[PDB]
């Protein structure tokens, strides 16, 4: 009776961190895309005047 | 003639936002302070909790020989 | 000068980056003690049933 | 016996599956953060330019 018992400790132990840590793992993953949201504007935006710098010095030709 | 006014003007808001970026690392240094009192928490507690197990195991023993008896 | 604007930028490339990682880990640590903090009591709260079912079995 | 059987789907159910997501998830927190300090480089990138832009801009102005 103590094999039942004393095996009874993971099986609801690591469910829990099965509870747990995959929580975390759909909770951490979309972490990763929401950053892609700040990402590709910026992407943009970093397209948007790295052109234009030489376009600024496009128009430093304009001197 | 364009290097000191561009200097110039480049030296200033170094300075100022610099020391911004200090100030706000700052605040980030304390959240860090946070964070690690977070962390040792966090063992301490899994310390705990493994410490739990082998109690509640004795109760299960405690149990089990008095059922018997 | 450029330098320090280098050093401004390497400020800003430090601080921001690890501004960037600082919560990020805290945060993971801010919400981890919770659910440490939980079971911290949960297991003690059936704790007491281990305790419980055991008294009146020893009385008996 | 029967429970100590069926105890031993769960402890093979869940080692398992928690010896599957974990080696996942740090892996995933290693790409993003991977991933997220590229993201600094240029999205900084981007200023630092700028500050050149004002370079151009009062050489633009000056002169």
């Amino acid at each position: 009776d103590l094999k039942v018992s004393s095996l009874d400790a993971s099986l609801r132990d690591a469910t829990a961190r099965i509870e747990h840590l995959v929580q975390d793992v759909e909770g951490l993953r979309v972490q990763a895309q929401d950053i892609d949201a700040r990402r590709g504007d910026a992407e943009a935006a970093l397209a948007r005047a790295n052109q234009d710098n030489a376009l600024l010095g496009e128009e430093a030709a304009t001197l | 003639e364009t290097a000191t006014g561009r200097a110039d003007k480049l030296e200033e808001m170094n300075g100022q936002i610099s020391a911004r970026l200090a100030d706000s690392s700052a605040q980030q240094k304390a959240v860090e302070r946070r964070a690690g009192d977070l962390n040792v928490a966090l063992e301490r507690a899994l310390d705990r909790i493994r410490a739990l197990e082998e109690e509640a195991d004795g109760l299960r023993q405690r149990h089990a020989g008095v059922d018997t008896a």
